[PDB]
């Protein structure tokens, strides 16, 4: 599951990856459960790392079902209510109106739930872009991007491995961070789980210092070294990347259709659409696993005797030695002749 | 006194042995480099439980060590003890000198 | 919570909208049939129990 | 002014003059021990709406 | 051996043995002005006069902290609701905390719970010369719609119920636009009839219109034109020869301006 | 006991210390021109700061006798002037106006 | 406060010993300028744990009259209320206070005032002889004519605009 | 007991053992004065009405009241022994004296 | 050991190993890299009494 | 799109239910238990007791 | 019997309970076939008519 | 020395102290609840306004 989603990277246009339906709480849950509430915090990581359009509204949802009957926020219509679904929300027209505008939620009835916005909208991560390729010989496939531009949904850095795990300034441990001290603060008072005789809020408090002290070098790695096997990998593929631009929450900008045409452009016909249009997400979904990019990102390790220059070198040669651009670029001739030939 | 000789910490030791190459290291480094350490200490003055594990499951290279409990009221009281010296690292660091 | 596609259809065919008058004569004929008799009444109490 | 509720500004005061001890004798001690009706060891306080002890 | 409450108390909805009163008037009045100034020390105390003296606060808090208070029922999510911002209906339509004992919003339509606007004692035995009630001295005798506009009111009573008939007012109503659902209780303390609070309502305000109506001085200004309601809606259900068809009728005419030919006390018996 | 509450309420208020005086643990000081002569009759504990000064003068409190009645007031003018408008926004804001009084009787 | 004649009030609070800002300064100012010379009663006590005072007095077409003419208010001196260290209970306001009604010094008083107040037309230069520390004329003639006074006793009234 | 919420337990113990006797006003609708009495141990959920006496009435919950007065005023007050000696051994102790 | 002072009730205790980023000093690192420790035990009210 | 009741409904605040007395079913219980205590008076009802 | 004695669960939460119970019967679509049977009834009694 | 140690300096009952109190508290005041170093230190300081003016 780690390793497609981070493929998946390169294919937003054709193939959208969401997280599995069995991730998410059984029956909506509730913050009364301590089953419920690690249910939560494993899907609040997996989350960002999907190119799904709207992966924040679910990882808000998520929350906001889990708090019902403590806590409540305004509503749209007289039909849906706040303990609707989370994994329901899978097209932007789905988005609450209290969601996308924070000051809707009062503080004086929605703590946590208003924290949990705030958070999403502050340190949800940033999208970026990286050059591959060479466009100036290797010509450029890219459609919708610049010939030569790799978008990608999180930032990234230069690449060095002398930088501190514990560095809240990386985006990913900053997430991280910010998850585990907003549980912290839900599990405080005891506002939230009457029932439990006993005092755990000790052992909670203990636990979820431990997840976020980890000493993992996941983040690192997606941060700095991912992007660069990426745009390594990207110029040689057999079916090059094709995407479509990743919005981070703005609405208005959200893809939600994809199609071919055939017609010229000063003709009316019949309104044959597109075989792709008919997706309810932007393309072929496929669901991923919350459990395992949870446990990929909290379990990372590096050889104790990196050299970057070596390794990289290594792994480069071997692939390249077996690379097919050249035939690709005549096989692409050939198809545009072939194209114009028919007409 | 040992992990900042290969890399970067926040406590003021001088450096003799910068003229020996040595790779840009990393956590995996740090964290092989101190069990060594560990294991010399242990094997030296003949122990068998558990000398240094409870700071090697961190980042060696930022180690401090603190307590604190917080009241009611978000007052929070601190002790951070002092750090006496090492005749062992004194050692060290002559050793290398010469 | 039930959930619905959101892209272009190929347009299906379901009738099943029909209107208060049909439902209000439907009802009427119902109850002209089941009043009285209680031994077709009884058992949808049990049931709804 | 004022640290929390208003104290009086403008102005400031203080005693003066302070008395010198007086050492506790067994003789005094038997008069306050004797309670007689001019000066008890005690002093009753009373409410201030039923004015009562 | 009855008591008549003002606009602090005034939401009093909850059960009477819920609250505990003493039996004698004066008893009472200790016991209730006793606990008016721990009430009042727990406002000040979360709300400073001197930053909070000349702003609106909103009644229907105002009046359900105090029913609340008097009957220990956690007044504490009533207090960050008691100063007003940009209405006094709509901050209880978009409010979320959790309380229905007093009132509930259905989408545009806040609906609150009236009130025992009056109180009986002990000695209060249904005497012929004991004051009448008109069945405001129990716990839920009537449910108020406040709404912004009779437009979405008459569309919210589409699909409810209005068959005890629904009454208006159009003059001044106490805070806002509103109309009046009458349940289904009854009133004892006249023994011949028993009236079941939708005309118990009707026939008090239609008699204190006939008072008002005599009174008159072209010189002496009242709170209020007309004090009469004007049955709205349930009408169909209210046919000939009933008592809520004649005292429509009634108070129609004291709306209009009629006098009775008998004088009529000023404390009814 | 209402006394008392009153003014503990008082204290545990919001604001800020606005005098010269901060407490200290080594010695209860004293400022310079302070009345008070409790360091000259005390061997141990006490301070004069020379460098902290109080401006106010020295008198015990004045206080005057209540009534329980208003007493009439009669207002005098000074020099200076501000803007008649500014005034009337002043007034409505300080008003108490939307009340009912006794009326009382004409002739 | 529509009513050309009625009654008029303002609260201020005033914590214990202090100079009171330029803002109810400004407001007793107005209030004065209000009333126009009218008897004014104040009242100090403490209200809901605060300490505030309240200036009651009513306003008339003459003292509408008399404010017509001022261009700028005056500002009156605080201390006579700055001074006051004292507890003074308040008491229900009402309109026609008086209960023994005017006296008859009072009823002469006001012929003469109203014979005065006929006599002048509009834009008419005027002069008073021995008006008092009051000008009570200034609210008598019309509000668009000088008024030149005289007196042996200083006077009391603002000077300026 | 080492609880440091012992005293609001034993107090909400018999506010739970005397409702539809004797009522109080708790914080909201959660924490109910039917709640269990073991569900308090935290700081956060002691009642408005047991950090303040006089929200329970003295002729609404008379004992409740009195448990009240009781528990504030009676309960056990805590006090110290010195034991140890510094001079051969040190003094392992971080948030007391030695 | 504190009698009944709400305020005064302690809340957590928590030991730290690590600076987090940059901050060099313990006295700013400890307030947000620390690991809280502790377990309740239950006793037996009756065999106390 | 109604439906009608023979008691009092109110809807609830809270998922995590817990007991209490104020409903017109326990007001109904109260006023018939506290009938029957003011008629229990072994003079004029039960002589036997 | 069932008005004096009455219990819910030691720890439930009703959204989870009615989420969990509610969701079976309304997976059944017996009931958009109904309208349809109105839908001929009303049709036969008109034909006859 | 916790709930605050308190001195006198100026003419002690018995001779030179120091004074440490308990926990207990003050009740009878409603709104609020001293823990009796409060307490003696509010007596004292209220004693000693009262002689200022005196
Ligand atoms: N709980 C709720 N009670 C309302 C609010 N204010 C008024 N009451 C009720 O509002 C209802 C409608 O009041 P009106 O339409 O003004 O008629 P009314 O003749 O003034 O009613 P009374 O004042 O009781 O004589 C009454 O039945 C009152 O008991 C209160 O602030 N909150
Ligand atoms: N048992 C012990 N009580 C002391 C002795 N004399 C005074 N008391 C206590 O000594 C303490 C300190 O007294 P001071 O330092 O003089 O302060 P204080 O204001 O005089 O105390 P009070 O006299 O109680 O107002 C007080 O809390 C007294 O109750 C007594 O002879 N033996
Ligand atoms: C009590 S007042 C009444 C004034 C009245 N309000 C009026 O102007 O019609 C009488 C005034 O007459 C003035 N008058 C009397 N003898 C004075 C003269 N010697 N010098 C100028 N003032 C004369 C006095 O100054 C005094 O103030």
């Amino acid at each position: 599951s780690f390793r497609v989603a981070l493929a998946g990277w390169l294919y937003n246009g054709v193939v959208t990856t969401v997280i599995d339906d069995s991730s998410y709480p059984k029956d909506g849950g509730s913050v009364t459960s301590l089953e419920n509430l690690w249910d939560f915090f494993i899907l609040a990581l997996a989350l960002p790392l999907t190119t799904d359009p709207c992966a924040p509204v679910k990882a808000f949802m998520t929350l906001a079902n889990m708090m019902v009957g403590f806590e409540t926020i305004p509503m749209d219509n007289q039909i849906y209510t706040q303990s609707r679904r989370a994994s329901a929300f899978s097209t932007p027209h789905t988005w609450p109106r209290c969601f996308m505008n924070i000051q809707l939620i009062s503080p004086i009835d929605a703590p946590i739930l208003r924290q949990w916005a705030e958070i999403i909208h502050r340190y949800w991560p940033n999208p970026s872009q990286i050059r591959y390729g060479t466009p100036n010989v290797f010509g450029s496939a890219n459609l919708f991007t610049p010939p030569e531009v790799l978008l990608l949904p999180i930032d990234h850095q230069p690449a060095n491995v002398t930088t501190p795990t514990l560095d809240f300034t990386n985006e990913l441990t900053n997430w991280r961070a910010r998850v585990c001290e907003l549980m912290k603060n839900l599990v405080d008072n005891q506002r939230y789980q009457p029932g439990w005789t006993q005092s755990l809020v000790s052992s909670m408090r203990g636990t979820l210092g431990k997840l976020k002290l980890i000493k993992s070098m996941t983040p690192m790695y997606l941060q700095q070294l991912a992007p660069v096997e990426l745009a390594v990998i990207a110029p040689m593929l057999p079916f090059p990347p094709f995407q479509v631009p990743y919005v981070r929450l703005d609405r208005d900008r959200v893809p939600t259709m994809v199609g071919v045409t055939r017609q010229s452009r000063d003709t009316i016909t019949q309104p044959a659409l597109s075989l792709s249009t008919t997706n309810t997400t932007v393309g072929v979904p496929l669901a991923l696993d919350a459990r395992a990019i949870t446990v990929a990102l909290l379990s990372g390790k590096y050889p104790p005797d990196l050299v970057t220059n070596v390794w990289y070198a290594d792994a480069i040669y071997p692939m390249y030695a077996d690379t097919e651009v050249f035939s690709n670029l005549q096989r692409d001739v050939i198809t545009c002749e072939a194209v114009q030939t028919l007409v | 006194t040992l992990v900042a000789q290969i890399s970067e910490t926040q406590y003021p030791v001088d450096r003799y042995l910068d003229w020996i190459p040595s790779l840009r290291a990393s956590a995996a480094t740090a964290a092989t480099f101190a069990e060594w350490v560990n294991t010399s200490m242990k094997t030296a003055f003949d122990l068998s439980d558990m000398l240094l594990e409870p700071l090697l499951s961190g980042d060696p290279r930022m180690t401090q060590l603190a307590i604190q409990y917080q009241q009611y009221n978000g007052r929070t009281f601190n002790v951070i003890p002092e750090m006496p010296g090492s005749v062992i690292a004194d050692c060290v660091q002559l050793t290398a000198e010469v | 919570t039930v959930t619905s596609p959101y892209a272009p259809s190929v347009n299906r065919l379901m009738p099943y909208r029909i209107s208060n008058a049909e439902r209000q004569i439907s009802q009427i004929i119902r109850v002209m049939n089941i009043g009285n008799n209680a031994t077709v009444i009884q058992p949808v109490l049990q049931d709804i129990s | 002014a004022n640290v929390w509720g208003v104290r009086l500004a403008d102005s400031l005061s203080s005693p003066t003059i302070e008395t010198r001890t007086r050492h506790y004798t067994l003789h005094d001690f038997y008069s306050d021990l004797d309670a007689s009706v001019g000066k008890e060891p005690w002093r009753p306080l009373r409410n201030q709406r039923t004015n009562e002890i | 051996v009855a008591v008549q409450l003002f606009r602090p108390l005034q939401g009093l909805v909850f059960d009477t043995q819920l609250y505990g009163f003493p039996g004698t008037f004066s008893q009472w009045e200790q016991f209730m002005k006793e606990k008016l100034r721990v009430l009042k020390y727990e406002v000040l105390r979360i709300y400073p006069i001197s930053t909070y003296n000349h702003d609106r606060v909103n009644v229907f808090v105002a009046n359900a902290l105090v029913g609340a208070f008097l009957s220990n029922q956690a007044f504490y999510d009533l207090l960050p609701l008691l100063i007003v911002n940009d209405t006094m209906i709509s901050d209880l339509l978009g409010t979320g905390a959790a309380l229905s004992q007093f009132f509930q919003s259905h989408g545009e339509v806040l609906e609150v719970a009236a009130g025992r606007k009056y109180l009986q004692m002990n000695n209060y035995s249904n005497d012929d010369d004991d004051p009448p009630l008109f069945a405001k001295d129990l716990s839920d005798y009537a449910k108020a719609f406040y709404s912004d506009t009779y437009e979405v009111l008459d569309r919210f009573f589409w699909t409810h119920d209005s068959s005890a008939g629904v009454l208006v007012h159009y003059d001044k109503p106490t805070n806002g636009n509103h109309y009046i659902l009458g349940t289904l209780t009854q009133m004892v303390s006249a023994p011949p009839h028993i009236i079941n609070a939708t005309d118990a309502l009707l026939l008090e305000s239609c008699l204190e219109q006939f008072a008002a109506n005599v009174r008159a001085r072209s010189a002496q200004p009242v709170t209020r034109l007309d004090q009469c309601y004007h049955l709205r809606w349930g009408a169909q259900y209210v046919g000939e020869d009933s008592l809520t068809y004649r005292l429509g009728v009634l108070s129609l005419l004291a709306t209009n301006g009629y006098q009775l030919a008998r004088p009529i006390p000023k404390q009814l018996t | 006991n209402r006394w008392l509450s009153s003014f503990v309420s008082q204290v545990v208020s919001d604001g800020i210390n606005e005098t010269p005086l901060w407490p200290q643990e080594r010695y209860v000081q004293i400022a310079y021109d302070s009345p008070s002569v409790v360091d000259g009759a005390t061997q141990y504990g006490y301070v004069r700061r020379n460098q902290l000064r109080l401006g106010m003068r020295i008198s015990a409190l004045q206080s005057l006798s209540d009534t329980p009645a208003p007493v009439q007031w009669l207002p005098q003018y000074t020099i200076d002037q501000v803007a008649v408008d500014e005034g009337d926004a002043m007034v409505s804001q300080l008003t108490q106006l939307p009340l009912r009084p006794d009326y009382g009787s004409i002739w | 406060g529509s009513s050309v004649t009625g009654i008029e009030i303002i609260s201020i609070e005033n914590p214990g010993f202090s100079n009171m800002t330029q803002a109810a300064r400004v407001g007793i100012s107005g209030l004065c300028a209000n009333v126009g010379n009218a008897r004014k009663s104040i009242a100090i006590y403490e209200s809901h744990g605060a300490r505030v005072l309240t200036i009651t007095s009513r306003r008339s077409p003459a003292s509408a009259r008399r404010k017509a003419r001022l261009r700028y208010l005056p500002l009156i001196d605080p201390r006579s209320l700055e001074v006051q260290a004292r507890t003074i209970l308040p008491s229900n306001p009402v309109l026609f206070d008086n209960i023994n009604g005017a006296s008859p010094h009072v009823c002469l008083t006001m012929m003469y005032n109203f014979e005065v107040s006929s006599a002048v037309y509009d834009g008419d230069v005027v002069l008073d002889l021995g008006t008092g520390p009051e000008a009570k004329i200034l609210e008598l003639i019309p509000s668009t004519s000088p008024v030149t006074c005289v007196d042996i006793r200083p006077t009391a009234q603002p000077n300026g605009c």
